[PDB]
Parts: C-alpha cells; structure tokens; sequence
C-alpha cells in the first residue's frame, strides 16, 4: 500500500465513505504576548 | 514446453556423456584468499589445470576466481560458468551469513525491485522473501494494521521499528506473510529486492571446508534438508583440499547438472 | 491544529476511525533580554521540555483569511534537564519552558507524522466547502 | 481403551482441522531473556499476538513465558498448554544440559519418589532412569555386589563414592541395570526421583536457535535420532526468529499432535 | 490398547460376580492422609505415625503404603494443593469465617479441572459455559474485574482507572471466580504474588475424600445455587479429640476407599 | 511443463486467428526507453517523464509500466549495458567518429551472447567458429594479440616482448574482437580496467530495439563483410528537436512493439 493511499469503504449515489492514510510534516511555532 | 514426453523401459543405456561434457563445458572454482596465502605459489592455477587435464577437462576450460571473504562474495555474486564449485570456510560467527549465501546461490531467484518510500510491501506465499545486498545493510520493519498504522511501532519514529539486520552485507528476510510492512533501509549503501524462490540451481556446488553440516537453506525450521550438492570436508591444509577436489571432480559434476531456465550471469533474474 | 490542500481536507466535516502515529520532539526556550530603562539587563534564558504524542481529535482553525476544518494533534510534556533561569536575579533551577522566546530563534518546530481516517465526501469529485473568510467580529472592541 | 479400532480405505479425506484447532487450542512460547533484552520493546507480545491473528490463532490463545536460563527452566519445567514451543540457545558448555532438557520435555515420564537413606534402589530396564531436579545437585553413587557390600567404594565413606554430577540443576542419571546403588545427594536443595520413560510428548516442539544438531534424546549411544518436533535455526537477531516461527507455525503444529495420556502441568507424572 | 479414542464396550447379565479386589488394591496402592497441625499439637507424640501405620497393617495397608502430609491451615493448603497418591484423604476443620475457603478447596480438589494460562495485561477474557471459571492461587490475591460492552468500553467501570473496578476478592489465598458468561471482562490482579488460570471443570476426581471434622454440611461445591449436592466422598464427623478421629478413619478406611475410585486420567 | 527439452509442436491451417494480444500485453508488460542527456538538456523540463507517461496512457500502457533511464554517452552505456525489462527502446545519436563503437553496442544488445570467462595469464585461446568472439568491457581497454603456430611459438611476435604484439584496441570502453578461427592466440589486456569474455553469439534478442536518431544506416552487426543487414528493430529517424522524436516514439510504439518479441530465454 502507498504511503498516501485513498480508498473507498462504501459508496451510495451522492455520498461515499472515503478512507485516507497519509504522511504529514507538522511545522508549527509558538508565539508570545508581552505586555509591559 | 507444455507438451509431454514419452519413452520406454526397454531401450538401452547410452555411453558416458562424461569426457564430452567436460570438453564442451567450463569449470570454475571459488577459493578464499587464505588458500593462496597459505600456498605462497604463483603457478598453482596452471598446476591444477595440468592436473585436471588428466581427468579430461582441457586446458582452457578450468577457471579460478578469488574472493577475499564470504561476505565480500555475498555482495552481488556473479556466477557465469557451466559448473561452479565454491569452497566455504566454517565459522560459528558467520553461520547465518554463509547459510544465506547458500540459499542465494544454490537456489534460483526471480527478483523485482522495491521502492520503500512510495510503497509498502508484503510477502504473498512461503517462497517470497526480501534479499538485500550491499556494503552495510541495516533493515528495520514496522508491521501494519488494517488502517495503515503501526503495531508495536510508530510509522515515523524509526527507533521504534524492529531491527532484523545490523550492518550486514547480504540479508535474506522473511516476515509474516499477509500483512503490510513499512521498511527502513540504508538505501544509499544497499539495494533490496522482492524475490521469489523458484526451482533450484543445479549448476553450483558448495563445499563446507570445516565444521559439521549447519546450512539450513529452507527458511522454515521444520525441514533442515541436506541437498546432494552441499558437501563437507575436514581440513588442515589447502593443497590437500584442492587435490581431493581434483581427484573427486567426477562425483561432484555427477551431483551437479546443467541449467534449464535460461542464460544468466547474475545470481538472480530480474523482471522489474 | 493541522490542515493541507490535499483531498483529505477538501470537504471534511465528518470523521471516524481516527488515529495517528507521531514522533516526539524537544522544545527548547530561548533568551529574552528584559530591556530595563537603566541599570542591569536580566535575561530569561533556558528551558527545555519534550513533547510526546497523545490523542487526536478534530478542530476548526479560524483566522481573518481562511477557516479550516482541521485535525487536532495533542501533545503532553515531560520536563527535560535544561532549566530556565532569570540571570542577575534570585531565581534558577526550575523546570519548564518560558513564554517569552520559546522558538529559540527558530523558524518553526518540525515533527513528522501519519494519520488515518474515514470521512464523508460527495461522490462527485467537484464539490467545494467554503474556506476563505471576511471577518468583522468585535466591532464593540 | 483396550478395544480395537476398524476402518477402511474408501472413506473420504475430511476437511482441514486447521483453522478450528487454532480457535479451540492454545499456543505457548518459551523464549530466553536474551530475546527480550535484544528487542528492548514493551509491546512485542501484543505485536506477535496481532500477527498470529492473521494466521488464525485468536487473541486469547497465544501466550509467552520468559525463562532466564536453560537450567532455571530445567528446574521443574511447568508446561500447561495445548501447544508448547521452546526456543533454545546453543552453548557447547551446556550441550548435555540442553539435551537433558529435551529428553525430559519431549518425552513423557512416570516418576516415583526415592528415599535414599532408608532404601537402596536399582534400574530394571533401559527406560528406568533417575532424574534429579534442584538448584545445585551433586550426586554420588556406590554400586553394590550380591552380598550388600561395596564395589570400588565403601558403604560409609561418602568420599569413595563415584561422582556423576557437580552442582547441576537438572541431571538424568542412567546406571547399570541389575545392581543396587547407594546414593548420596544434596537433598536439602535437590529432589531425585526414579522415573520410567513412556511414549513421547507430542505437545512440545524444541527449536535450537543456534549451532549444529547435538541433541541425543536417547541415552543409548547407538540411535542419535532427530525427531520431528526438534528444529534448528541459524540466527543473528531474534525478530527474524519470531517472524519465522509465526510464518511457519502451521508446519510446527502439523509436526506436533495433542497429547493422549492425561491433563498435566508438570513434565512428568507422579504415582508414588 | 488404543489411547485417545472412546469405543463401545459390550457386556451381559449372566456373568458371575468376580472376587473381591479389596485386600489386593491395598497392597498394590498407596494411601495419603492430610491432617492439620492442630492434631499433632493436641497429640504431642513423635511415634503416632508409626502407630497408625502398624494399625493400618491389620486392615491390610502395609508399612510403606500409608503416608501422612501435614498442613498448617486450610488456606496454606489451598495454595497449590499437590494431591499425588493412589488414595487421598483430607481432614478439614469447620469455621464459619472460612466456609467459602473450605468450599473452594473442596471444589478444587474433589473435581478435576483442565487449566489453561492467562495474561491479564494483553487479553480480556470471558466465560463460555457454566463450567469455565478462573482459579487464582497464591499468598495474597486481590482481584478486580470490569465487564465490557460490545464496543470495548466499560460498564460501571473505566478501562484505565483501576479503582472503578469491582472487587470480588480481597487478600485471599485461593479464589474461584465465576462471572457472567458472554461479556469480555478486563482484570486487575496482584500477579506479583498470585497466578490465575482459566480452568474448565471436567468430571470429578474420585481419588480424594474430604472429611469435615466439625460442623454441619456447608460445602456448596456447585457454583449454580440450585443443586447444593453432597457426594459420597464428602464426609462429616463430630469431634472432641483427634485420636478418636484417627482411630475412626482407620477402623472405617475400607468404606472410605469403597467410596473412592482411582482416577481415569 | 517439461523444461530443458525441445519437442515438436503441431498445428493446422483451419483454426482461426485469436484476438489481439495488444491492449493486454501493454497492461502486463514493462517498457523502458534509454534517452541521452542531450535530450533532457534540450528539453529543460522536470515533468517531461510524467508527461510522456500520461501520453502513453492514451496508448494503453499504464502509469508505472513505462520507465526512462538516462545515459550520458554511448560509451558510458556500452560499459555493461544492463537492459532488464520486458521491452527496451534505445535512442542512439549518430556520430561518424563513433560508427564502430555504436555498432559494437548494437551487436551486443540486439544479439544474445553466451559469455564465459577468460584467464589470459594461464591459457592461450583460439576461436572455434564464426560466432565465438572476445568482447571486452571497461573504462580503458588496450588489447594486443600474438597469433601462435603449431609449436607454441609466435608469428610475427615474441611470446615475451609485449611490444612485438599486434594492437587491435587502444583506449576503448567496449570492444568486440574477431580474429582468425583455428590458431591459438596470446593476449595482453589491461585486466585492471577491462574484463574480457569469450562469448558465443546465438539467436537474436527480440526484446530491445535501436533507433538511430540521426544519420544513415551504418550499423554493420554482422562481422562477416558480406551481409550488411537491417533488422526490423534497427530503426532510423531524422531529427531537429527531441520532443518530436519522443512524440513519434509514442505515436508509433505499437509498430515498435510489433517489431519486438518477448525473449525465449
Ligand atoms: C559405447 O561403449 C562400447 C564399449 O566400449 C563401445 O563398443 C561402443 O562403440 C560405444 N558407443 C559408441 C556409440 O561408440
Ligand atoms: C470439505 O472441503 C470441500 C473443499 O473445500 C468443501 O467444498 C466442503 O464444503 C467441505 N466440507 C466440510 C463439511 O467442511
Ligand atoms: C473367589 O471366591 C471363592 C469363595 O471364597 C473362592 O473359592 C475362589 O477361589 C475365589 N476365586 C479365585 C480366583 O481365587
Ligand atoms: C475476439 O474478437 C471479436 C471481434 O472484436 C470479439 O467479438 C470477440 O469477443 C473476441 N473474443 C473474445 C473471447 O472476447
Ligand atoms: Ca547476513
Ligand atoms: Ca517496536
Ligand atoms: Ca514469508
Ligand atoms: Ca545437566
Ligand atoms: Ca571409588
Ligand atoms: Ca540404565
Ligand atoms: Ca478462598
Ligand atoms: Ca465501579
Ligand atoms: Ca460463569
Ligand atoms: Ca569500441
Ligand atoms: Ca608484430
Ligand atoms: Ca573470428
């Protein structure tokens, strides 16, 4: 299985239950408030 | 060929194809550096050729190919001849390595490549394995669940992976067939290939020069067989080894049989 | 909270079978120089703390430009050896992270992960859920 | 049951009882602490359970039982499961110890106690042996002639006796059958029992993880057998060993067969 | 000689009644009493075993066939009872504070269990039939159990917070736990001191015989509160001494061993 | 399923032609184009491979069936050309200073060689028929040959003095040497940098196809200077760009794969 798969576990006419299995690179950052 | 063959039990036994298969075939020995070191002679190859000449093999039919070590030979072996003999030194610190070498050369493998980054693979049957070659192979695996996450491991934190190899030149790996594994490999230094074990290679013959029979070709623990072309010797020199091989070369090549699959100089077929 | 331009987050409003494998990292605080008018200049320097993976949920990232139905990763903290101390002051050797310069002059804190979910997406792969915003909240403020 | 059984050869081969014996049976591994150490993970048991689950063995049927040393395990081994696997390391200095362990768990024994001080015992057949368990057993024996005197020993001088064990946690002693022996044993730390070897235990499977075949189950120096639930692996890691045992557990259980005699947790029956 | 197989055995009704096996089963079998320390204490003699064996001799049990094995208390004997003989008798004192202990002991020894192991940390167990129980032994067992629902969540308990669990045992040396059949239970146990085993009750053990020395019949062997049986090898006695008890056991050992039958297994 | 044998196969002329195996071989096969660095350089794009795969998709070849493998120079490709695919195309640029090198390349890949090793230092070799040649691969081959007479002495050369030897290769990466068949030769080769193998030619390799992007037909596969053939899978093109060459390969791949047949070996 690919590292970035996308699969369908159920599908009706308009809707569909899609499975997703994916790798991510969370690059976040704090931020500080300074009140003097 | 899909067609059948027919025969009979009344026909006569033909003459010996020996003394002609010799002429129209080539022989190749694989000796360790230790042999030439203990010998300290520069014409031993021509000597052994002149000896083989009595057994029938003509002058330009025998060949010798040095290999510094079992693992340096295990790194992408290339057996390109018609009758190969290998002389293998025994060491309990190298048992699995010189069993994997056996499993690789005695058998005939059909190998596809592997892209670990873009794909996650699995073994279908008890003949599919992963064989990895290079200078230092460190292989770790995380088995996966139905939703493509980890089982006793973290799909990202490579420290949580499960180590099946540590700085090994040739690794033959079998994992639980039916689940998807995420791999981590030293791809810079090692290539890994998904290989299926076909019928055996009857062109080569391993000769364990020292200790008792330990080679377990079959990765399953139940069989532990001993094929006909897996021989053993007890040794204290190397000239006696080579004289014994030359004296009993007919039995060896009667235990061996030319190939049927194809013409190929590597130790494994490639089918992408 | 995390969000991408991928197909997983295009119309995600419903999610089940949620789970993720995240690796742990170490957040280290920096050096904040309290610029006093006159006198000495105390500097709050130090602080290290290890973030370990925890449960996962959903959330909504609200902003003045975009609104995102996003994936919420939690992290718990285990105090590390580098402590933070206000220099030229009677305080030191207390674990934690300071809220003055947590980034330590870094552009970001990087951590890789994998996520696995099951969402409801209209069968037609052309539907779009509103992302952008135009906010006028807190007019009294 | 004493009655006879009858059958035929026209009757049909019923379906595979595998995939139902897995559901209605239990599997139990006996691994060394070395393996837990080299693994250095606190979820590998759940990992292997989830793996086995694909092979059919349900969750609550697979069990793991750590044993620190071959000798510590040899001290009254307690097997109470329907299918027992044992992973046994190889050490030349422990060859006879890990052979006696095999001889004890693979085979089924019927044991009576022994009262050394009050009585003097002998062996009758080639299966009546004296098995001694404990933390440090040092055994000595004096054969006796027809008229209850010593032969190469004195009935009083414990130093004239013939030593056969020196601080061994498990010993299996075979002496000449037909003569009475006076014993001296460290009874404070060890218990010795006169046991008869019955038919084999088909519930257990030994797996020599390391070197060449050395186990001589039978005491007589003529058979040197190799049974079916006695395997051999060549190893450098342990995750490969466990993945192998898992991928090939069906061959193992096909090599094993549930017991016939009775329900028992010990490695030997007691009948006083 | 076919083992592991069960075949139909035939018979008749005109065959004659073969001779008595008593006075030969004694010679070719062994007997083993399990007496409490209280009895030897009251006796205060160092030859009473030899005396009882010399008496047994008259009933046919030779010297090296009878054995005595002492135990300090009912629970100390409940901890892993090893009844390994051809005939076992167990003298048992009555105390209202130990009724359940000496019912569990009876349930354990009188019956022949098939015990498989258990691994609490990983697996969550359930009882399938009315004969599957969890027997825990050791020096101090403290067991708590949480039933679970269809989606692996708790019922009046939290899978994480062990305190929320329901305590069925509190520092018992032997516990036989029967819970509702059909619901996966998560357990917490003092595994440092106790070992717990999933045991299915097979047919009874006809090789043992319990003798309650004091009070009325109390032993509710069957977990189901409907049978409340009283087998043939569940005896009762009134006592003001112990020498009288032992003389009685001796003088009526024949009926005891007629009520006891050697094992099948 | 009999391997290692060759038997007769029978048929007839009444049975009817099957359906087109095209549109299924494309799905269960692999295709591999070998382009030169000049092409990528002139194109100056990083998505041209995905583009060509998307185009092949219109022809039926799926996404991960088509592979592109660069080669900086004809000689760098001649050095151990490893074609491991079920269909191989090789775009080859013409250069009148490289005719023989890129004809040896053709004679090597188009044909199927049974290659055995060679130990120059010990043995003196001869050729047996018009298909046994000596093919040498490496970084810098410098081969010299001394023919010998019946009495193991040289002809116009001295068995010791290497400068008397006759030169047939100097600073070549791939050589294919054909010499007189029936006389023992002695060799001097740069074994450190080139490995030489005694190789017998067999039936062709119908799995690879050469495409001379530029100049006229010059490839003389056949050593014997009487045939000068032009096989079905030795094609030619005229070029002023490379996008047109690739579009042409795409638009006429079906013809190429009808000209190529999967290997027997
Ligand atoms: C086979 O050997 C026999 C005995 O030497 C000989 O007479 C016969 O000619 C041989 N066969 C052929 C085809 O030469
Ligand atoms: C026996 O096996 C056959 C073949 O798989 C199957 O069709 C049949 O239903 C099986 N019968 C039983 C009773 O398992
Ligand atoms: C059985 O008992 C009768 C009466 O005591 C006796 O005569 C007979 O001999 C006994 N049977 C055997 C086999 O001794
Ligand atoms: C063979 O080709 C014909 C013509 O297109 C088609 O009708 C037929 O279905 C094909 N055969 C099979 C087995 O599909
Ligand atoms: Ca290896
Ligand atoms: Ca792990
Ligand atoms: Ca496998
Ligand atoms: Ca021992
Ligand atoms: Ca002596
Ligand atoms: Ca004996
Ligand atoms: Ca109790
Ligand atoms: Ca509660
Ligand atoms: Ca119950
Ligand atoms: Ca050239
Ligand atoms: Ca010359
Ligand atoms: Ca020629």
């Amino acid at each position: 299985a690919q590292a970035n798969e996308d699969i369908v576990v159920s599908k009706t006419s308009l809707w569909k239950e899609m499975q997703y299995n994916r790798d991510i690179t969370i690059r976040f950052k704090f931020a500080s408030s300074i009140v003097k | 060929i899909n067609l059948p063959i027919t025969g009979s039990m009344d026909t006569a036994y033909a003459n010996s194809t020996q003394e002609e298969t010799f002429l129209t075939s080539t022989l190749c020995l694989y000796y360790p550096t230790e042999a030439a070191t203990e010998i300290n002679d520069n014409s031993w190859k021509d000597t052994l050729s002149q000896l083989f000449l009595t057994k029938g093999w003509p002058t330009g039919s025998v060949y010798f190919k040095e290999y510094t070590d079992i693992a340096s030979f295990s790194v992408d072996p290339q057996l390109y001849c018609d009758y190969n003999v290998v002389l293998m030194k025994y060491d309990a610190t190298l048992q699995l390595d010189m069993s994997e070498l056996a499993d690789l050369i005695l058998n005939e493998w059909l190998c596809n490549p592997m892209d670990i980054t873009l794909y996650y693979y699995q073994q279908t049957d008890e003949a599919n394995k992963w064989i990895s070659m290079g200078s230092s192979c460190t292989i770790k695996v995380c088995p996966l669940n139905t939703q493509t996450l980890g089982i006793g491991c973290l799909t990202t934190d490579t420290a949580t992976f499960e180590e099946v190899a540590t700085a090994e030149k040739l690794v033959i790996t079998d994992v639980v067939d039916g689940v998807n594994h995420k791999l981590d490999v030293t791809t810079a230094t090692c290539t890994i290939r998904n290989c299926k074990k076909l019928g055996p290679r009857e062109n080569v013959a391993v000769i364990q020069v020292g200790g008792s029979d330990v080679l377990d070709i079959t990765a399953d623990p139940t069989t532990a067989p001993q094929t006909e072309r897996m021989m053993r010797i007890n040794w204290k020199k190397w000239w006696q080894v080579f004289y014994t091989v030359v004296d009993y070369v007919n039995q060896i090549i009667q235990a061996m049989s030319k190939r049927s699959r194809s013409l190929n100089s590597a130790a494994f077929y490639y089918r992408i | 909270d995390y969000w991408d331009d991928s197909q997983a987050f295009r119309n995600m409003v419903y999610v089940r079978s949620l789970a993720a494998n995240l690796n742990s990292v170490i957040c280290t605080g920096g050096d904040y120089s309290f610029a006093l008018p006159v006198g000495q200049w105390p500097v709050m320097t130090g602080g290290a703390v290890s973030l370990h993976s925890a449960g996962v949920t959903l959330s909504t990232q609200f902003t003045d430009f975009v609104s995102l139905n996003s994936l919420r990763f939690r992290f718990r903290l285990t105090v590390e050896e580098p402590s933070f101390s206000i220099t030229r002051t009677r305080v030191s050797r207390l674990y934690g992270l300071p809220a003055a310069n947590p980034n330590n002059g870094k552009e970001y804190y990087e951590v890789a992960g994998r996520f696995s979910l099951i969402s409801l997406v209209p069968s037609n792969d052309d539907y779009q859920t509103p992302i952008t915003n135009s906010v006028t909240v807190r007019q009294d403020l």
